[PDB]
């Protein structure tokens, strides 16, 4: 067992599984479309990714069970709030009344957003919550 | 949708218990603060205080210190009341909510969802069947375009009565009165104006039903002379 | 050679900011339990960026530090640019600080606004939060230092050392370019992000890592180089095999496709593997030595990092690697367990190995320092590295409660998430508990020199 | 404890209106208060908390204002199903604790009562009871007073008196008054009168009949 056959072990096993891997990641950026729902994927979602990004509401929270893990999970955020139909409405009022001011809390910042960013914001969510991430999460608390 | 369903009236005699319960539906009922509210008429609101499903903790207001006993059962959704050694005073209305915010820490807040109400009488009388009697115009005579006919309803216990008017027929032109407490029974009212060539020309009866007795009576009101 | 000296500006400032990070994350530690406290001046998502950059800058600058340390060594050279190494020093670190204060001085959307994320959007992504600008600023500092380093490199010897530590910086810089390439749709997003995160911090970070360790062995040890290479490339070997389609782990619940859920946990078992060999490595090298180092400080190093990366990444990682396992703790406590003992195990104990390493002779004051400031660098370590795994015992036991409270029960059942986080609120207070003996720790550490 | 005074305890007003009421604690709640709106036969209704924050899914035509211990609540326009009971609720401290409420009536135009009198009937009397029933239906306003004379002579006890609520369809009010005698002192006595009193006169109301015929 020299140093060249492990260096070789190296070489073939890396450029090996680099191929394979960017096999599969050709193979999967073909899936999406359909199983994010791309063709739904509109320009209001699009503009509310930005919103999320802008404000860093990862900072905090977590979406698809990505981010922080200060506040809860908003991938299924729609399900706990009064459904589809309401939801835009529910975030209008949400993203006003913050901070809610109970002591001992932990606090949202007012990010002050325009009522077409909050509308933005809510189709985002919604987008989000419809993508197939394999039955995640567990149950509707996220 | 966020539901809470609460038992239905409960009887007592002074010093027994009652145990009212609480079904919650549509949140993680192990989340929120259930609270417990009383309102006797014209009393006001008074917080009982609260159980917190999530580990089972409560809080009493001292008023209620040893007269309220508070549980919950998480795999049924359900909390509930318990009221000892009753008095008079407890006669009430019982209202269950739900602390608008979750989690353990927020003790005190307000409620965004209640229960309709449990309500406790606590008497010591006992069931009696109401006598009605049928109230008809002062000695028959001619007079204006309505005429006002009555029934009264005297001296049954424990409430609710119903009562219609030609088995719900006439709806309109009644009034019923709410019952009211004489010594240990509850009597009541009930008139309905009418068109006067109406009646005595056609047949009015005043209908009482009083399920706790099993009574159903029938007063067809007829003209004096 | 006396070009090794550029390497002390980049220890010094890693570990200045090394202070920062600690500082934040003792901040976020008692946000946890009291959830106004710095509110609204310092809500937790702006204490998290900075304490999440600091950790990742600074260990950047200990790699450079390694890299311009041992480079010239291996390489039997003079380093290639010396003032070079000098101007790019001030270059990161202005941009360093820049970045930070750009986080607490203005409201993150306004500095989105401020650096124009408008043009080019590239903030408001974990780990990713620095404006496009500060990214820029990144690439020139690290295409300088690939330049530089890797000049040296190629003029004088070439060592499997020398190689390693170069394919690995190659591939940081590579892959963190990335980071400018924002899908405006989001599992598209979340794809590529990993290709930063994991590819790094499992993959090229790994070479990163293997080499320093690798080369550290070499010096204080006596052993063959031949032997020391030789376990090196296996180390690496394994590294990748697992670790390339090891990206899988990330790819279960972001809607890629449902194949890498088999994927992604097969080869996700046997990462572990390269993390043991390293433990291995370490402890047989160390075991049969020709020489006694002055400096026993490095040898506790040398081995405290095997061990803990092990334990971290290792045994850590895999604890929640299997795909119906991490269904129920993905984005949980125990994530950030795992993230925290994996970092400080791999990342922070390899860095201040080399730092133990080569700061004496980076000062001149020879192999080792008095027998005064060596048994405060081990009070230093013991206090961090036990700190260290209490807070990821106490992070796993809120974690599991989470996942028993929160994931597991039907609709109905299940606890809310503010509702659950009540409830770990003991847990948190003895994390906070564990970050004080933590920085107290840090602050003996520092105070050993 | 931390004590809650509602004022006023009832207001009347009209669709359309502006009206505004008002919620004091005995000591310092801070900014935390809340109001409740009570309707019959439907479950009380979360308005308004913390002083100032309109509850989710609450039309904005209300709105809440207040810190430290005074505070008060508006309806921007009236609205027909406005008309309901308020309570206050302080949620800053344990135990918590509620006003005792304000009645937001449904305004009217004045309206006299119509009183019908009613002698004891055949059934009662042959039991041995006497009770002699006075209607006064839709009336507005509520405020309204009965004497009950017996030959003249004022009456003061066996005499019970029940009120409906205001009628949510011509949002006038009910009430019965009975005097109950044994037969007795019933047919001890030849005329019986009920009157009643309201401002849409200043002179009373008065039914009477004479027990022999
Ligand atoms: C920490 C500084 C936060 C940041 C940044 C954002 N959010 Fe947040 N959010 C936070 C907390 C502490 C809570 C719960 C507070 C409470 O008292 O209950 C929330 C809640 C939400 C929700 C409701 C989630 C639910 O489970 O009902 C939503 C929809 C929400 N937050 C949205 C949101 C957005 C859009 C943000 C970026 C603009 C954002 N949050 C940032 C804390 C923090
Ligand atoms: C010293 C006391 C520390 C405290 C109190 C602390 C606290 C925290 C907190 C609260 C978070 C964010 C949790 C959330 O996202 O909700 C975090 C994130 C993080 N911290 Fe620390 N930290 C400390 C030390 C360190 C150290 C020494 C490291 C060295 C590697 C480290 C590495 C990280 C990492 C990698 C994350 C990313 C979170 C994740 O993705 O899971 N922390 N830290
Ligand atoms: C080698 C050094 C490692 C470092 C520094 C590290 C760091 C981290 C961090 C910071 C996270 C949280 C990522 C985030 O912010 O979402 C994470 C998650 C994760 N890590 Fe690692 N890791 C290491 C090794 C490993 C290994 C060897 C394994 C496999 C055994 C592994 C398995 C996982 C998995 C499965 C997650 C996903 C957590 C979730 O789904 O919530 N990690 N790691
Ligand atoms: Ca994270
Ligand atoms: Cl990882
Ligand atoms: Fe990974």
């Amino acid at each position: 067992f020299t140093k060249g056959m492990a260096r070789n072990i190296y070489f073939g096993g890396s450029v090996f599984f680099i191929l394979l891997f960017l096999a599969l990641t050709y193979h999967t950026e073909k899936t999406l479309p359909e199983r994010t729902n791309e063709a739904a994927m509109s320009a209001a979602v699009v503009r509310g990714k930005l919103v999320w990004e802008q404000n860093n509401c990862v900072g905090c929270h977590t979406l698809l069970g990505e981010g922080a893990y200060f506040a809860p999970e908003l991938g299924n955020v729609v399900g706990r709030r009064g459904g589809e139909e309401g939801f835009n409405t529910f975030l209008q009022a949400w993203m006003k009344i913050q901070p809610l001011n109970v002591p001992g809390r932990r606090a949202m910042p007012q990010f002050h957003l325009s009522e077409g960013q909050v509308d933005d914001l809510a189709e985002f969510l919604k987008w989000s919550s419809k993508i197939d991430t394999n039955q995640w999460p567990p149950n509707k608390e996220g | 949708e966020v539901q809470l369903q609460q038992s239905g009236t409960v009887l007592a005699r002074p010093g027994a218990s009652v145990k009212m319960s609480c079904k919650a539906s549509g949140y993680s009922f192990t989340s929120y603060w259930m609270h417990w509210v009383k309102q006797r008429p014209g009393q006001g609101l008074e917080w009982i205080g609260a159980v917190y499903p999530g580990n089972s903790d409560t809080s009493y207001n001292q008023k209620f210190k040893g007269k309220a006993k508070l549980t919950a059962v998480t795999s049924a959704s359900t909390a509930y009341m318990e009221l000892s050694s009753l008095t008079n005073e407890d006669s009430a209305v019982y209202y269950c909510s739900r602390s608008s915010l979750d989690g353990y820490y927020v003790k005190n807040w307000c409620f965004d969802v209640w229960g309709q109400g449990t309500t406790v009488t606590v008497s010591s009388a006992k069931t009696t069947a109401p006598s009605v009697y049928p109230l008809a115009p002062v000695c028959g005579d001619t007079t204006g375009s309505s005429v006002t006919l009555g029934c009264l309803v005297k001296g049954y216990f424990p409430e609710p009565v119903t009562l219609t008017w030609n088995s719900g027929s006439l709806s309109s032109g009644v009034h019923t009165f709410p019952a009211v407490l004489q010594s240990d029974l509850y009597t009541l009212s009930s008139s309905v104006t009418v068109t006067s060539s109406t009646r005595p020309s056609q047949s009015i009866t005043c209908n009482v039903a009083h399920p706790a007795s099993s009574t159903k009576v029938d007063k067809k009101i007829e003209p004096r002379g | 050679f006396a070009s090794q000296a550029v390497a002390k500006p980049y220890f010094v400032f890693a570990l200045i900011l090394f202070v920062g990070q600690i500082l934040f994350g003792l901040i976020m530690g008692l946000q946890y339990v009291v959830g106004d406290f710095l509110f609204p001046a310092i809500p937790f998502n702006v204490a998290r960026m900075v304490h999440t950059n600091l950790l990742i800058v600074w260990l950047l600058f200990g790699f450079m530090g390694a890299a311009y340390y041992l480079v010239p060594e291996e390489s039997d050279c003079e380093l290639y640019s010396p003032k070079l190494a000098w101007i790019l020093f001030w270059v990161f670190a202005a941009a360093g600080v820049l970045t930070i204060l750009g986080y607490l001085l203005v409201p993150y959307a306004g500095l989105a606004r401020l650096t124009g994320n408008e043009l080019w959007p590239t903030m408001g992504r974990e780990f990713l939060e620095q404006p496009t600008i500060s990214k820029a600023g990144i690439v020139i500092v690290a295409l300088g230092f690939l330049f530089n380093v890797g000049m040296t490199v190629l003029r004088g010897r070439k060592t499997a050392i020398s190689m390693v530590l170069m394919t690995g910086l190659i591939g940081l810089a590579l892959l963190f370019l990335f980071s400018f390439y924002n899908p405006e749709n989001l599992t598209r997003d979340k794809f590529y992000w990993w290709w930063v995160v994991h590819l790094w911090v499992e993959g090229v970070w790994e070479l990163i890592m293997g080499a320093i360790l690798a080369f550290v062995l070499v010096k204080i040890t006596g052993v063959d180089r031949e032997v020391i290479e030789k376990w090196l490339y296996v180390i690496i070997a394994m590294a990748l095999i697992s670790g390339i389609i090891g990206t899988g782990h990330h790819y279960f619940w972001i809607g890629v496709p449902g194949y890498w859920l088999w994927l992604g946990s097969v080869f996700s078992a046997l990462e572990p593997l390269p993390f043991f060999a390293m433990v291995l490595f370490a402890f047989n090298t160390i075991n049969r030595r020709r020489r006694d180092y002055p400096n026993r400080a490095v040898a506790l190093w040398a081995m405290g990092t095997t061990v803990m990366a092990f334990l971290g990444a290792g045994v850590w990682g895999f604890m929640h690697t299997l795909a119906p396992v991490n269904y129920y703790t993905h984005g949980t406590q125990l994530t950030a367990a795992h993230g925290h003992m994996a970092f400080y195990g791999a990342y922070a104990m390899i860095v201040m190995t080399i730092i133990s390493y080569a700061m004496p002779r980076l000062r001149g004051i020879g192999e080792a320092m008095d027998n005064r400031s060596q048994v405060l660098e081990m009070w230093g370590f013991w206090l961090m590295t036990v700190a260290m795994v209490f807070i990821t015992l106490f992070l796993s036991a809120a974690g599991v409660l989470q996942v028993w409270l929160q994931r597991m029960p039907a609709d109905g059942a299940a606890m809310t998430f503010m509702a659950t986080q009540d409830q770990l609120a003991i847990f948190y207070w003895l994390r906070e508990g564990a970050g004080v003996v933590f920085l107290i720790g840090l602050v003996a550490y520092l105070l050993s020199f | 404890d931390i004590q809650m005074t509602q004022s006023p305890p009832y207001l009347a007003a009209s669709p359309g209106e502006t009206i505004t009421i008002n919620c004091r604690a005995s000591k310092s709640i801070r900014k935390y208060l809340a109001w409740y709106q009570e309707k019959p036969g439907k479950t009380n209704k979360l308005l308004i908390y913390s002083g100032s924050t309109l509850q989710f899914g609450i039309p904005s035509r209300f709105s809440g204002s207040g810190s430290g211990t005074e505070f008060t609540l508006t309806i921007s326009s009236l609205e027909p199903e406005d008309f309901a009971m308020y309570y206050c609720q302080q949620h800053n401290e344990y135990p918590l604790t509620f006003g005792a409420g304000t009645k937001l009536e449904l305004k009217r135009a004045d309206a006299a009562p119509t009183v019908s009198i009613f002698p004891p009937s055949s059934e009662q009397l042959t039991s041995g009871g006497a009770s002699v029933v006075c209607f006064l239906n839709n009336f507005y306003p509520k405020d309204i007073n009965v004497k009950w004379k017996i030959d003249g002579s004022e009456r003061q006890n066996g005499v019970l008196n029940s009120w409906t609520d205001q009628d949510s369809k011509d949002s006038t009010y009910s009430m019965s008054s009975t005097l109950t005698l044994t037969k007795d002192e019933y047919e001890r006595h030849n005329s019986y009168t009920c009157e009643a009193t309201h401002k849409t006169s200043t002179s009373p109301i008065v039914k009477s009949f004479n027990r022999n015929e």
